[PDB]
């Protein structure tokens, strides 16, 4: 998003290069796994034909101008290894010219010699020598050139795009550190907010680091040398970044910060560019890390809702999981023109072309036009369409998904184990024998459920727990308690409370979770209602966050997201230490529950779960959140108290605004 | 010292050759003709 | 004492190859699939077990209409659900 | 043809080293003096 200004007085020559790279990405090197788009249901290859022939060329004005570093020698036979393989590269280079030019060696020597294909360093080391290394030198590339112009090209039947590829799979292993970008500074901070720890680690000397990015292992950093490197995230475990004039802040799901300092404000951008390319390209290619560094086009497509240049399988197929109903469309950018864009309309699929040109947006074959395609699309939506024999109208339009598979994002050895898995019917807990357990006394009543204090042996020992105890008149739901117990098994973070299994005795059933003293935070706000403070707020509020966005990557569903389910580990009120908080059980779902129950819950439940129970999804969470936010600006205050059942079902029915 | 050593570079035999993708067919309709009620 | 059958000592010796025949470890683990109850057809009564009846059946979109056996625990029994 | 071409042998270096078990450490002792009811 850098803007360019040009005032008649300003000079500057730029280069228009292949940035980010990801290591064997073709499939030579047997010794490690390859890359691969995905493909909808061999691995389409990475880069498309047009594109190889730039690089190619990139790389070999990269190897001659000597951009790129040669590697140092290990000894003297390795030495002189290295200038045979720079000859025999030169050799490959010159052999694709003489082929390309569609003429054989002796038709065309005046231009050649092997000055102009060898790193400049190398050249200037050798003509320090002496004469006769030079004739030799001279004679032994003559006769490799002559042996492989004419036996090689028919022993191998090598064609035009053969030696490419060999080319680069050479230089990747000849060259140093090829195909990464190493930054230097003089200070590094790495910070972890455990409970209690707020460890605030490395230290305050005068050491220099290295911080060094790439594409098939992610952010590695080090002392420099007056040793290996250490592993700190890979990109689709970030959340987002943060610029501080000309320090650089980097946050992860789990808490983990690290924080750096750079050279000025352009190296910030720099650096920030990087990764967050590097992210649309393994992550997600619908979202912007920083602010200060979103492309306009990206931003573009977030407000509008249109699709990147996405093959025409996927764009059907998502249609068909919607019905199919008459009115559905799609829009995606067109895979070859910079300016169409392909309405993909529902059975019958009806493709349109809407020209863009200059900022002005008008449909194919008609002369009025728009400024803006959304004005363009709202003008086009109350008229009736033909088209043959059928005439439709478009209702409704279909938008992307978080972490949506396309032929957009790169598989990697590393993101695959990122992958979620699949528990499409199985039920599975961890049995706790009835021996194991004492119960303790009465605390008080759920949702159709009762709690009660105990304690675990033998799992240290002598251990305190919370027994949640099913209704004895309500054992019907019994299939619901299961699922939440398997749900519960599977998450794992430090702001959500632990679930130690399930005991069997007699008919009951019993959850047993671990114990945090603090009570629920709702009675908390209640109570230090005018000590609180703003940074207090902000605290409570980006951990919340945190675990529900840690929910939604792994595609679970929590249904009771409120004041009532946070439960606080450290007040934090009296010193500098911030507040921790936990979040409890799904517990009892909403589809078990009558239809005036729904109606209590305003304006917490999703009102596309009141419509209809069995559209429950990952998209309820975002609105129980925006209300949780305001429940806590106002001190706990009840959210739209004192109106009546009807007035809450007319609210929904109404479209208001609820609160503001 | 070097003139008693003559090697073939290791780089220069091919084996199992490589393939990117050639490209993306072309094709669209377009049959549009609007009424207004 | 007496040896027991597939005894791990020093005598044996591990391989790659053999590493994948050795047992996994489900000690407190219970782990079932779900059948959702608008799939299964209840039919005639075929007798009864040891606190256990059993009726014949047929099951929906696993094909189609495949015939099953439906196991049945007693209503008077559940207290051995475990 | 031989001659113009000297190398040392591949396997001739070594790396990393090896070990095989040394031995068992023996001992027993014996106190057994037997008496009939
Ligand atoms: N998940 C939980 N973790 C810890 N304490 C809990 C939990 N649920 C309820 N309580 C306790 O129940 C009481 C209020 O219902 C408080 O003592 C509170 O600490």
């Amino acid at each position: 998003n850098r803007i360019i200004t040009v005032d008649d007085k300003t000079s500057l020559r730029l280069h228009y290069r292949m940035r980010f790279y990801f290591t064997n990405w073709h499939g030579t090197n047997d010794n490690e796994q390859s890359v691969w788009r995905h493909s909808p249901k061999e691995a389409t290859p990475l880069l498309d034909a047009s594109s190889l022939e730039y690089l190619f060329a990139q790389g070999q004005y990269d190897l001659i101008k000597c951009l790129a570093p040669i590697r140092d020698p290990k000894t003297e036979q390795d030495g002189h290894d290295i200038e045979n393989e720079c000859l025999g590269m030169a050799v490959l280079a010159i052999s694709h010219y003489a082929m390309m030019k569609k003429m054989q060696l002796p038709e065309l020597p005046k231009d050649i010699s092997y000055k102009r294909y060898i790193p400049e360093t190398l050249n200037k080391s050798i003509r320090q020598r002496n004469l006769l290394t030079r004739m030799r030198i001279n004679n032994v590339f003559k006769d490799f050139l002559k042996e492989f112009n004419n036996k090689t090209i028919c022993d191998s039947s090598v064609s035009t795009h053969d030696l490419k590829v060999k080319y680069l799979a050479t230089l990747e292993t000849l060259t140093k550190h090829y195909g990464a970008e190493i930054f230097e500074t003089s200070m590094l901070l790495i910070s972890s907010e455990n409970e209690l720890s707020r460890c605030h680690s490395n230290d305050s000397g005068n050491v220099l680091y290295e911080v060094m990015v790439t594409g098939n292992l992610g952010i590695q950093w080090r002392q420099k040398p007056n040793e290996e490197w250490n592993n700190f995230s890979y990109f689709p475990e970030i959340t987002h970044i943060v610029i501080k004039e000309s320090v650089v802040s980097i946050n992860k799901q789990d808490n983990k910060n690290m924080e750096l300092k750079l050279s000025s404000r352009e190296e910030a951008l720099s650096f920030v560019s990087l990764v967050d390319g590097y992210f649309r390209l393994t992550a997600d290619a619908h979202h912007y890390l920083c602010t200060d560094v979103a492309p306009p086009l990206i931003v573009h497509n977030i407000q509008n809702g249109c699709h990147g240049p996405i093959c025409t399988e996927y764009a059907i197929n998502k249609l068909r999981q919607e019905g199919s109903e008459e009115g559905m469309y799609v829009l995606r950018w067109s895979c070859t023109d910079f300016d169409n864009i392909l309405m993909t309309v529902t059975k019958q699929f009806k493709n349109f072309q809407i020209e863009v040109q200059k900022g002005r947006y008008s449909l194919h074959g008609s002369m009025d036009h728009f400024p803006s395609l959304r004005d363009l699309m709202n003008h086009l939506k109350k008229q009736i369409l033909r088209t043959d024999n059928i005439s439709f109208v478009l209702k409704r339009c279909c938008q992307p998904k978080p972490r949506e598979i396309s032929n957009l994002l790169v598989a990697t050895k590393k993101a695959q184990e990122w992958q979620p898995v699949y528990s499409m019917s199985q039920l599975s807990f961890d049995r706790i024998l009835k021996k194991d357990i004492i119960q303790g006394e009465h605390l008080g009543r759920g949702t159709r459920t009762h709690i009660y204090s105990g304690t675990l042996l033998d799992y240290e020992k002598k251990i305190k727990v919370i027994l949640k105890v099913l209704d004895p008149s309500h054992r019907d739901i019994s299939l619901a308690f299961f699922e939440a117990a398997s749900m519960m098994r599977q998450v794992s973070h430090k702001h959500i409370v632990y679930l130690y299994g399930v005991c069997f005795r007699d008919v009951e059933n019993i959850m047993v979770e671990e114990f945090v003293e603090g009570g629920p935070l709702d009675l908390f706000m209640h109570r230090k209602s005018d000590a609180l403070t703003t940074p207090w707020k902000f605290k409570v509020a980006k951990q919340l966050a945190s675990a529900l966005s840690y929910l939604e990557d792994k595609d679970l569903v929590h249904g009771n997201v409120c004041t009532k389910n946070l439960l606080l580990a450290r007040e934090g009120i009296d010193s500098d230490i911030g507040p921790f908080i936990k979040l409890s059980d799904p517990g009892i779902p909403v589809s078990v529950l009558t239809r005036q129950e729904c109606i209590e819950r305003i304006p917490w439940i999703a009102p596309e779960c009141v419509e209809d129970s069995k559209n429950l999804s990952v998209a309820a969470d975002k609105w129980s959140f925006g209300t949780t936010l305001w429940e806590i600006c106002y001190n706990g205050e009840i959210p739209l108290k004192d109106k009546t059942l009807i007035e809450k079902e007319r609210f929904y029915e109404s479209r208001c605004r609820p609160v503001t | 010292p070097w003139f008693q050593g003559v090697k073939t570079p290791r780089a220069l035999d091919f084996s199992e050759y490589r393939y990117p993708v050639a490209t993306f067919q072309p094709s669209g309709p377009e049959f549009s003709d609007d009424l207004i009620l």
